[PDB]
């Protein structure tokens, strides 16, 4: 809306079962913006 | 656009775009461990991830407990993918934030409610390390279903126990969110008037900024729009009167935050 909310959920974890969650993954998806960012600083 | 967040127990909608990376800045919704802050853009990654990640708290110090809150730092470069995370979440909520991925010059802040289930983070504030305008905080932020609570006050007069400890003054980084102005200004006169209304107004500006950390513009500035400095022909002097202050501690418009920070209960010192 014109008024961002919230809301209560729930949801159960899921014990025997996409993503990569390892940090490994994250490191290397962020790793060119930060130098993007680094850069546009300088 | 990302429309919302699932986070702990809350689905929160989003206010702002922020820029999560590749693929995941076109998701309608993404998931985010409430510990971690990793995102993920499908609820099953965020199911399984619920029962394997074994983070109950942020990472870091645990630097401050009272009651049920604790603050936790979180230096950038200690902890690099948290405090990316952490930037990328907060950006859905501040407007106006810039950097989100060169966090190595960054400290954060984490403020959590804490439970037996663990450490809930309610909102943070990043600080420059080395601020060449020495800047005590960059961006500050409450997050919504935690918001009208006193925790973005307390996040402020937290900025300055800190600064406090520095033996220096320290302002913030503009810009700051509206809510953050707002906040700012309440933290800063009631602090202010705490002040005058024990010393029954006999201190400087200077004498204030000492007690305080509070800045002398960011003084001078909160004086003015209380109507309680003059600008003698050469300095700003403080000119308080009686029913000034009382007819101002009175106007609900001014209260005490509902928390503040005991700094007993912190436990910190500047690096060295
Ligand atoms: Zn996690």
């Amino acid at each position: 809306l014109a008024v961002p909310s919230w809301r209560d959920h729930s949801v159960e974890p899921l014990r025997d079962p996409l993503e990569n969650l390892d940090d490994s993954v994250f490191s290397k998806r962020h790793a060119k913006l930060e130098l993007d960012e680094k850069r546009r600083k300088r | 656009y990302v429309d919302k967040i699932h986070i702990g127990n809350y689905e929160i909608d989003a206010w702002y775009f922020s820029p999560f990376p590749e693929d995941y800045g076109k998701q309608p919704k993404l998931w985010l461990c409430e510990y971690c802050l990793k995102y993920m853009k499908y609820e099953k990654s965020y199911r399984f991830h619920l029962g394997q990640c074994q983070w109950r708290q942020p990472p870091g110090k645990e630097i401050y407990r009272k009651s049920n809150i604790s603050v936790y730092e979180v230096d950038g470069k200690d902890h690099k993918i948290y405090c990316q995370n952490l930037c990328l979440l907060a950006k859905l909520f501040l407007d106006h934030k810039t950097l989100y991925f060169d966090v190595e010059p960054f400290v954060f802040y984490i403020l959590t409610e804490v439970d037996r289930q663990g450490a809930h983070i309610v909102g943070y504030f990043s600080k420059e390390k080395e601020s060449p305008d020495g800047n005590n905080v960059a961006c500050i932020l409450t997050l919504p279903p935690y918001q009208r609570r006193g925790y973005g006050k307390f996040l402020i007069a937290f900025s300055y126990e800190l600064s406090k400890l520095e033996s220096t003054v320290g302002s913030p980084e503009k810009p700051l969110s509206d809510l953050g102005k707002l906040s700012y200004r309440s933290y800063w006169s009631w602090v202010l008037l705490e002040i005058l209304r024990d010393f029954r107004g006999t201190l400087s500006i200077k004498d204030l900024s000492q007690m305080t950390s509070i800045t002398q513009n960011d003084i001078i500035s909160t004086l003015q729009s209380l109507n309680m400095v003059k600008y003698w022909k050469g300095q700003h002097v403080i000119c308080v009167t009686p029913k000034l202050v009382e007819e101002h501690l009175k106007s609900a418009q001014y209260k005490k935050p509902p928390i503040t920070v005991d700094s007993v209960c912190l436990k910190w010192a500047p690096p060295k």
